[PDB]
């Protein structure tokens, strides 16, 4: 399962939310920034690893990083079509 | 509306309204709108000057003879061969030194007339003369400075091809049995059936 | 403009009534000050200047074949 | 205005901070051509095809301006034997030694086929030529500028634009110049195949010349018309006249009333019809390519080798090309329509066509190179005898080997053209349709999985070119159509590579073979290619590394600039490399570096450099390696048939 | 049976390594002689001479490729003439180029100055514009009357650089520059 992160310089956009083919991004209230919302991501294990949500955020560097973890692929990480694991 | 007074068939260039040579506004190209007038006057003061001490030495050169031991030929194209090189070193020192202190180093395109001052073309070599007169009369001299200048330019143009058509001196002009300019040697576009 | 025509269009519209004695030129509507924008762009300039450097390195050839005078 | 607004691509590339990068450079000369779906598609589309037609005419007047002034072509038609040179080099630097450039185009072969026979004519032509470029420009300008919106040619006037290219365009064409031919070029060349001079063309066209001095319609002539070097031109003008009626009656006999685009949007309408049309072009190429040396058109062409390897090598290009094309449009448009039910069956049965092809690509591929890996062993192991060989187990193609067929009086094309076959042309002919069906598995496998796949869901979501989707489901990489077609051309450089080594070894067995001298008959095999073209080694030794000795020996000939192409290829080739085995990351970080060594200096630029993006990298890639193994096999192909022959 | 030429070392056991003064000059060394005298270069320039000849012959008197050959080899002439002063070794024959520093026939340091100063002038120019035309739209849209003003007034670039090397206009500040610091330094 790809550990998905969110760091105080998320300005509540919801483009990360939008942009997840899976959703794993999910928007909470907070008290941080103007937008008083911020994301969060409770459903990492359907984390593909696309990196799409990195793709939509507008921050000087990425409030959301998406770190892959090889050595722990899932059939939800990997994509698996064909094959049921579970 | 309003022209150019030597072209009339083209508008009035500006930036040529308060100059020397500028009644007569002749740019038709139009590097006034383009470039610092200053430039274009020190750089045409320039060119003239040294066109009109080129054209005196040309003339003059195959006459007053040379340096003891040099042989100034009659083709003044060839003084440049026929130059020592320690000569060439002292003009080279020499001109160098005099264009370099002249501006006190501001002698670019960019950073000559950036100053203040610098009147275009006034390095001060008897600038005095100009200093009295009156007004009018100044800018005729300055006026016969410059038609002397172009005049020189093209001149001196003339004189070295000249030489290169007649592949001689310059004042032996149309030797016996002329009959035209020998044709261009070298290829071109058209040279091999274009 | 009704009619779907392309934009920089020097075409009359064509809803007119009977035949029309009128001018229309077809001639694009260029500027000296557009054309000399133009022919100032980076890909023109530099190519421009690319090209004088070649030409001048191919008449430095000609005239002086080889390095005779190193 | 309109100059204003001819650098309005720079003009919004600026005027916005997020353009002001090398990357907006290069995504605008990517998107150059890419018209955008607007009221005005049409008329884009014409203009430019108009415009291109116009560079196409320049072209035309720049080689028949060479075949005037700058090219032997009188001597050549004194005496065909001689060596086409049509292409004059200055004495600038040292290049004097290439001075008469040997063109393999084929123009004087083609001029002769047009009766020409004096450089006067040439010039004509080319003046002509430039008029109708000049026209060409001029309609493209009109028609973008000022016309109609074109918007109705593929749906609603379809069956005009179809019919007038049938009747008017095709059929009439083909009979002007079946005119033509019957007119000026088969007189022409009677007269100079006879030596009895040649008048002015017009005075062919005066019903007192041949044409009324004998009626008689057969092979008989005035003294002896027994030239075979003429027959050609009479089946040409009758192929031609027949095309014509053939074309003609069966426009009025044919329905047309079947437009299979009216789902389709304009923008995909236009895509898929540039795509049948680019498959439909590559085809007739490839096709043509066989044909040349399959049957002799042109006057003395078969004689002339070079110009028979180059027209062969050429046209198999431009047809892999044309081929991979086509399936790259039939992804934009499947990728790029709202509503391409089209497809429907072929997008439902994406998984059983794509893994039926991926069968038969496996299939073939491990048998044709077993084949050959099978022969490498055992030949290195000292078998010759359990090699795939006609002096071995022998793979005779038998369906190769019968045409016969009744009668009905017909003649010459009833049989294998005359040529028998072997081991090792079964063998090629194998490797050709294996690494053919390669190339149209990545084709299809791009347009079938280009608005979805099992891997990701909304391909049509990323349009037809994009990078990836990600390193997620563990890595996404080359996904997109446009990626497809990247591999494709691969697969495709492949494949017409082979193939063009296949021709020109046979070419070079053959003509080795017919200088066995007269007496000489028992070929056995020799047939270099036949006896050698069975291994890997026997490539590599015999074809490649033997041919090489003229393009690597041509230093101080007139092939040494064949020689500096083929090192320049080669660079090209490796520099392909470079591009397609690294990443944008890295270069962004060395760019990085190296514009911190600028800032240091006060230098600064604003047109922020970044490297090229991954898509813009890969197309870099392929653009250098297909110019460096084409050219590489141009300068070889060319050296050694020069010299050679 | 025999092994690659064996080559003989100096059994340097004085404990002193002597660098002979009069052999830091081309015209020392014993294994490269000025092209006017050089067998081997002469007759490269001979067999030159005679295959520009014998490609001559092929075109006929007169023609327009004689004449055009001729040229050549006339060319080939004037150059050979050139370059027996240069220096070519003992036994190649080929020209050789001195790196050494000394000012010969064939030397490096005319050629590094002249091609140093050209290309100091275009970094000069760019940088000139780039530092007076702080703007994209002057970068894709080149100024050409600056830009051309900048290109003819980098002429003085060894000066006006060093000037500013030494005066702080030429270098950036470390501090304000986008430098990398990533790793919170
Ligand atoms: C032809 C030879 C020549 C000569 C004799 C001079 C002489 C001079 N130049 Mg000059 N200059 C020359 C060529 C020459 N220049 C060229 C070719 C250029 C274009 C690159 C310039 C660009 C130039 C500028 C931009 C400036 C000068 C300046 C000067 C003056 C100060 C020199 C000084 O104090 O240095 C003392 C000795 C120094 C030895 C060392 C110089 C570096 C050497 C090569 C090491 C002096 C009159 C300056 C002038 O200041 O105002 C008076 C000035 O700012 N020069
Ligand atoms: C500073 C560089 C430079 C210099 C000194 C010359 C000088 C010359 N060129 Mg030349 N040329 C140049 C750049 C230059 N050109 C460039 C950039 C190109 C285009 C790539 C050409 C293309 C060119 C051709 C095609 C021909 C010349 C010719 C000539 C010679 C006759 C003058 C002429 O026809 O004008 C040249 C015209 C232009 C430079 C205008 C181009 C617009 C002359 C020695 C002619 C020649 O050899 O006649 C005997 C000739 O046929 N040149
Ligand atoms: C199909 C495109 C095409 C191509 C690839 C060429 C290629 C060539 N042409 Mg050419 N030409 C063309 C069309 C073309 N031409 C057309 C349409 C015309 C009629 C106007 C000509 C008229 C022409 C002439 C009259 C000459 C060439 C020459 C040349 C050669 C050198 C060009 C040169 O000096 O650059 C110069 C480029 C510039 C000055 C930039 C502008 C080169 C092989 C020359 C040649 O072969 O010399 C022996 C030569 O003299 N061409
Ligand atoms: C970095 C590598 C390099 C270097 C150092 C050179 C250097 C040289 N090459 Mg060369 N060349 C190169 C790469 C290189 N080349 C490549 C990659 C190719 C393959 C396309 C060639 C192909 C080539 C040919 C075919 C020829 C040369 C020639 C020459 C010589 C004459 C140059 C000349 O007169 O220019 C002319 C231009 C100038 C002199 C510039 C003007 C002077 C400046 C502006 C003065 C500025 C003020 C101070 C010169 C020594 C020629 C030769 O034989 O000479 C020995 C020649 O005919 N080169
Ligand atoms: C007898 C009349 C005639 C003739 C000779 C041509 C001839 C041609 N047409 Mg054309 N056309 C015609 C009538 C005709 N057209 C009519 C009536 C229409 C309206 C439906 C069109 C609409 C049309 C389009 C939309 C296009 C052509 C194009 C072309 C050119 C390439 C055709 C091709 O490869 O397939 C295609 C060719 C010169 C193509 C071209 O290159 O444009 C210049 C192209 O894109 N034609
Ligand atoms: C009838 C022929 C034809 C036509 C009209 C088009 C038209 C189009 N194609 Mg296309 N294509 C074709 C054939 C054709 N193609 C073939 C045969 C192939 C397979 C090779 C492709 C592969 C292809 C891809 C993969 C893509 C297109 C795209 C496009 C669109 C934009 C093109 C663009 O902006 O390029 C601008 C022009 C250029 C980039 C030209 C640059 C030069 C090229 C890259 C290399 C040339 C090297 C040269 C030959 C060697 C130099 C000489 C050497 C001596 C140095 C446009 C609709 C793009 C698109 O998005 O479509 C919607 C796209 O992604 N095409
Ligand atoms: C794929 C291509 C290929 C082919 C066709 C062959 C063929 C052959 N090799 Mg060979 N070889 C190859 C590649 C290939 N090689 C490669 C790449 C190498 C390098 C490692 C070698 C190295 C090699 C050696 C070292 C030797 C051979 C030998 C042989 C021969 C005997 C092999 C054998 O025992 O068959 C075994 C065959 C089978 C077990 C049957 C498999 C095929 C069946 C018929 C498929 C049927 C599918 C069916 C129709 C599906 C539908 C069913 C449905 C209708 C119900 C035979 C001519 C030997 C020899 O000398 O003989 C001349 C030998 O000593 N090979
Ligand atoms: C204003 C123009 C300019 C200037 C002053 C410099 C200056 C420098 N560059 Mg540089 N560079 C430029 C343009 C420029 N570059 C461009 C356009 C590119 C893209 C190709 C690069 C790519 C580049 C790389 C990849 C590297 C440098 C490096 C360097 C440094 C060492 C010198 C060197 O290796 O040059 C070599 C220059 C090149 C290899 C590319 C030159 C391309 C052209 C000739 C330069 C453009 C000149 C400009 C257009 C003039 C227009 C004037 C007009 C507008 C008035 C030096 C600070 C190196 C470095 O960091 O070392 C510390 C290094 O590794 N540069
Ligand atoms: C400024 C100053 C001073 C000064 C000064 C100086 C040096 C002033 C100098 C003025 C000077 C030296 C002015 C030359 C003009 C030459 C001309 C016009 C050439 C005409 C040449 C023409 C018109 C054409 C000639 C032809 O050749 C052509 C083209 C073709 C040939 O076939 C035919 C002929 C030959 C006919 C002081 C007083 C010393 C100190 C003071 O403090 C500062
Ligand atoms: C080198 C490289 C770059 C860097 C490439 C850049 C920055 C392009 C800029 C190169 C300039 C424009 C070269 C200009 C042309 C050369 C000077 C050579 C042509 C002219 C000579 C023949 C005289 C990438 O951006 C990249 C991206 C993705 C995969 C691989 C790669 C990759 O390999
Ligand atoms: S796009 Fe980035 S900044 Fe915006 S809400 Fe998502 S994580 Fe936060
Ligand atoms: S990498 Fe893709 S799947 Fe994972 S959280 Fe980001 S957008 Fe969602
Ligand atoms: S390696 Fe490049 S192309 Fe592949 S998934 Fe990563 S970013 Fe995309």
């Amino acid at each position: 399962a790809h550990a998905v992160k969110i760091y105080d310089t998320c300005i509540g956009c919801t483009l990360c939310v939008r942009a997840c083919p899976t959703d794993v991004i999910e928007m909470v209230p907070a008290t941080v920034n103007a937008a008083k919302q911020v994301a969060s991501t409770p459903r990492v294990e359907d984390c593909v690893g696309c990196k799409r949500c990195e793709t939509a955020c507008p921050t000087d560097f990425l409030s959301i990083r998406v770190y892959l973890q090889e050595n722990e692929e899932t059939q939800y990480s990997l994509g698996l079509d064909l094959a049921d694991w579970s | 509306k309003e022209t150019s007074a030597s072209v009339p068939f083209l508008p009035k260039p500006k930036n040529l309204a308060g100059w020397v040579g500028g009644e007569t506004e002749f740019d038709p190209i139009g590097f006034s709108n383009w470039f610092d007038m200053k430039w274009l006057r020190e750089a045409e003061l320039k060119h003239g000057r040294v066109c009109m001490m080129a054209t005196v030495g040309f003339v003059l050169q195959p006459y007053i003879g040379a340096y003891p031991g040099v042989e100034m030929p009659a083709d003044s194209l060839q003084a440049v061969y026929a130059a020592p090189s320690e000569a060439w070193f002292a003009f080279i020192f020499a001109a160098g030194y005099i264009e370099s202190s002249s501006y006190n180093g501001k002698i670019t395109q960019l950073n000559m007339f950036e100053d203040s001052d610098r009147v275009p073309g006034n390095l001060g070599w008897g600038s005095t003369r100009l200093e009295g007169m009156s007004k009018e009369e100044s800018e005729l001299m300055q006026l016969k400075e410059l038609k002397n200048g172009r005049l020189a330019m093209l001149a001196f143009s003339g004189m070295v091809h000249h030489n290169i058509v007649v592949k001689g001196a310059l004042f032996p002009l149309v030797p016996d049995g002329w009959t035209g300019p020998e044709p261009w040697a070298v290829g071109s576009i058209m040279n091999n059936m274009g | 403009r009704k009619i779907p025509a392309g934009p920089y269009s020097v075409s009359v519209e064509p809803l007119r009534d009977g035949a029309t004695n009128e001018v229309s030129i077809v001639t694009p509507p260029i500027s000296s000050e557009g054309v000399q924008e133009y022919l100032s762009l980076a890909p023109v300039f530099f190519m421009a200047l690319a090209i004088f450097t070649s030409g001048f390195a191919i008449e430095v050839l000609r005239f002086f074949p080889d390095t005779r005078y190193w | 205005d309109f100059s204003k607004a001819a650098f309005g691509s720079a003009t919004g590339l600026v005027a916005k901070a997020a353009s002001q990068t090398t990357t907006a450079i290069w995504n605008l000369h990517a998107d150059a051509h890419d018209f955008s779906n607007s009221s005005y598609l049409s008329k884009q589309v014409f203009a430019a095809n108009l415009a291109h037609i116009g560079v196409v005419f320049i072209w035309l007047s720049g080689m028949h301006f060479h075949g005037a002034y700058f090219s032997n072509y009188l001597d050549w038609l004194q005496d065909p034997s001689i060596a086409p040179t049509a292409q004059q080099v200055s004495n600038i630097a040292n290049q004097s030694v290439l001075n008469p450039i040997r063109v393999t185009s084929g123009f004087f072969n083609l001029w002769l086929a047009e009766g020409i026979t004096s450089t006067y004519q040439l010039k004509v032509i080319a003046a002509f030529g430039l008029i109708a470029s000049a026209l060409c420009f001029l309609g493209s300008y009109f028609h973008m500028h000022s016309s109609t919106s074109f918007t109705r040619v593929l749906n609603t006037k379809l069956t005009s634009l179809s019919t007038h290219h049938l009747v008017g365009l095709l059929g009439l064409g083909s009979l002007a110049w079946a005119g033509h031919l019957i007119h000026i070029s088969l007189p022409v060349n009677i007269l100079l195949n006879a030596g009895v001079a040649v008048p002015s063309p017009h005075s062919l066209l005066s019903s007192k010349a041949v044409a009324t001095i004998v009626e008689q319609l057969s092979f008989s002539a005035l003294t002896s018309s027994d030239g075979y070097v003429w027959q050609p031109l009479v089946y040409s003008a009758m192929h031609h006249f027949a095309l014509a009626l053939v074309l003609i009656v069966g426009s009025i006999f044919l329905s047309t009333a079947s437009n299979p685009l009216m789902s389709f949007t304009v923008g995909s309408s236009w895509h898929l019809v540039l795509g049948v049309q680019l498959f439909v072009t590559g085809t007739a190429s490839v096709l043509y390519a066989q044909m040349s040396n399959a049957y002799p058109v042109y006057p003395y062409l078969l004689t002339d080798h070079p110009t028979v390897v180059s027209l062969f090598v050429h046209h198999m290009w431009i047809g892999g090309f044309f081929l991979v094309g086509a399936f790259a449009h039939l992804s934009i448009g499947l990728v790029r329509d709202t509503l391409p039910q089209s497809f429907s069956v072929v997008l439902t049965q994406r998984d059983i066509i794509l893994g039926h092809l991926t069968w038969v690509v496996a299939f073939l591929g491990v048998h044709s190179f077993g084949l050959y890996v099978h022969n490498d062993t055992m030949q290195a192991l000292g078998r010759p005898d359990d090699m795939f060989s006609d002096n071995a187990i022998s793979l005779l193609p038998v369906f190769a080997r019968w045409s016969t067929l009744t009668l009905n009086s017909t003649g010459s094309a009833v049989s294998v053209l005359g040529v028998e076959l072997s081991t090792a042309d079964f063998m090629v002919t194998h490797i050709h349709a294996f690494t053919i069906h390669t190339t149209v598995l990545i084709l299809v496998k791009g347009f079938l999985y280009a608005r979805s796949s099992r891997l990701v869901n909304d391909k049509y979501k990323l349009d037809f070119r994009y990078p990836c989707d990600g390193p997620g489901r563990g890595g996404t990489c080359q996904i997109s159509p446009w990626d497809h077609v990247f591999l494709g051309l691969f697969w495709m450089y492949n494949s017409i590579s082979v193939v063009i080594f296949h021709f020109f070894w046979e070419y070079q067995s053959n003509l080795a073979s017919i200088k066995a001298s007269a007496g000489g008959s028992i070929r056995a095999l020799a047939s270099d290619f036949e006896l050698n073209s069975i291994n890997t080694n026997g490539w590599l030794r015999n074809f490649l590394w033997s041919g090489a000795a003229q393009v690597i020996q041509s230093y101080g000939s007139p092939l040494a600039a064949y020689g500096l192409t083929f090192l320049a290829s080669h660079f090209v080739w490796a520099l392909s490399l470079m591009f397609l085995f690294s990443g944008r990351g890295y270069w962004q970080e060395l760019i990085e570096s190296v514009l911190w060594a600028h800032h240091k200096l006060y230098v600064v630029p604003h047109i922020q450099p970044r490297a090229l993006s991954i898509t813009s990298g890969r197309a870099v890639g392929l653009t250098h390696y297909l110019l460096g193994g084409i050219g590489t096999t141009w300068s070889f192909f060319l050296a050694r048939i020069v010299a050679t022959a | 049976i025999d092994t690659a030429p064996v080559t003989k070392m100096k059994n340097l056991k004085t404990g002193t390594v002597e660098v002979d003064q009069t052999k830091l000059s081309v015209k020392s060394w014993g294994h490269m002689e000025p092209c006017g005298q050089n067998k081997k270069f002469q007759k490269r320039i001979k067999d030159e001479a005679f295959k520009l000849k014998k490609r001559q012959d092929k075109y006929a008197k007169g023609s327009a490729a004689y004449a055009g050959v001729q040229e050549v080899i006339d060319q080939a002439k004037d150059t050979a003439k050139a370059y027996e002063g240069r220096w070519c070794g003992k036994k190649d024959g080929l020209p050789r180029v001195i790196a050494t520093g000394e000012v010969t026939r064939g030397g490096i340091v005319t050629p590094a100055l002249m091609f140093l100063y050209t290309t100091g002038w275009i970094g000069y120019a760019g940088r000139s514009y780039l530092l007076r035309t702080k703007d994209a739209a002057k970068e894709i849209k080149i100024d050409v009357p600056l830009a051309l003003t900048c290109m003819t007034s980098a002429f003085a670039w060894p000066v006006y650089s060093w000037q500013d090397i030494t005066n702080g206009r030429f270098v950036a500040k470390d501090t304000e520059i986008r430098v990398q610091r990533m790793h919170m330094a």
